[PDB]
């Protein structure tokens, strides 16, 4: 999945 | 005399103000296309047409897909800041 | 004269930061797939001629002493320098592992007036970190 | 989708947290530069790397001038920020 | 690849020229941002655009123009080009009469708030200060 | 003369 940083 | 500022590029992964996006499997969207492209262009193209090269795959290829429906389907658009003075090719 | 003279005897350095772990008093999550983008990085840049560093999970004050250290070496033979920051941030702001360091402490070094043999170099900082909290929804 | 902030172009006169400069009688140093990168180049040239000419003339070609010591002898250097996905040229 | 550039226009190119300032900004008049418009006016027409130099706008009236340049149809246009000659500091160009968000001007033609514009390259010239830190330069 | 923005 796809995270923020 | 130049200015103590010159021939500095910033290459961000996103636009000023902006989260930026990495994928837990593959690596952020940012780097994974920086090293696509050069190394596809790295002995060809100057680098700020590398770097545009990096925004338009960011910006086109990739889409945030979260549980979160708050983070679900979001963009991204890097952003370069270049102050330098000359051209740079890799070779 | 239009174009950086690279044909120096070497490319130069890059330095790349690979944060991914963080103490948990920051609160900050682990970075799950920076590992691959560092290595990712490390392989690229060694095809284009970098002598590569790898550095990991680095503190604030790791960060500060080895940019300030980099910044001390001899570039005479170099022809450029690329530094690569991998972690979470701020706008104007870089984390290292345990709180935050202003990107412009860490560019200072190299300026112009204050490491003479990168004057008139490229020196190329590739920062993969946030830069806020806003969310873009794009268009169709 | 695209980013809802994608292709755009900001060409800063100055770096951040940095004066810009401006004479009194032929005008701003960046427009100066940029005017006279454009006549030269937009038939030849990419606009990045127009601009990239435009940031050599302001940093190599301008100094400033004042009889206040505080303001003398200072160099600039321009800003260019690229959200672009593609070339930009002016000619066909 | 390259931006389309071959629509029937090439596109605007709005010059906002400020020069004289109300007192209560404290700044000074901008001489030579006269000389500035004209250099841009004359540049931009030789690259076939369509110019249009406004003087001396309030910060209300910069917001004003923005909003209604945004809200033309700029489908037969290739771009979007705005030229801000100013007082400013980071983030912020100044209006005769005060600060105005730079963010704010550019909002407006965001991707999917000036749909004409979408994919179309909007560039945003900006003389004007950023701070007021001075490069001292080197050798 | 030179003047800042």
């Amino acid at each position: 999945v796809d995270k923020v940083d | 005399k130049i200015p103590v500022e010159a021939d500095f590029l910033y290459a961000y992964s996103t636009a000023p103000g902006y989260y930026s996006w990495r994928n837990s499997k593959d690596g952020s969207w940012f780097i994974q296309s920086l090293c696509a492209m050069l190394k596809q262009y790295a002995d060809k193209l100057e680098f700020m047409h590398i770097l545009t090269r990096v925004n338009r795959k960011v910006a086109t290829e990739f889409e945030s897909f979260s549980f979160d429906a708050t983070f679900h389907a979001k963009k991204q658009i890097p952003c370069i800041v270049s102050m330098l003075t000359k051209e740079l090719y890799f070779y | 004269d239009n174009s950086y003279k690279m044909d120096y005897p070497e490319m130069g350095l890059c330095i790349i930061i690979n944060n991914k772990n963080f103490h948990k008093s920051t609160g900050m999550t682990s970075r799950s797939g920076t590992d691959v983008d560092a290595a990712n990085l490390r392989e690229t840049f060694r095809n284009l001629k970098y002598e590569v560093r790898n550095k990991n999970d680095l503190t604030r004050e790791e960060i500060v002493e080895l940019m300030r250290d980099v910044s001390k070496e001899d570039h005479s033979k170099r022809s450029s320098f690329v530094c690569v920051l991998l972690s979470h941030g701020e706008e104007g702001i870089i984390f290292g592992t345990n709180g935050p360091v202003d990107l412009k402490k860490i560019t200072n070094f190299f300026r112009g007036d204050r490491c003479r043999s990168l004057t008139g170099k490229p020196k190329l900082f590739i920062i993969q970190a946030c830069r806020g909290t806003e969310l873009d929804c794009g268009i169709e």
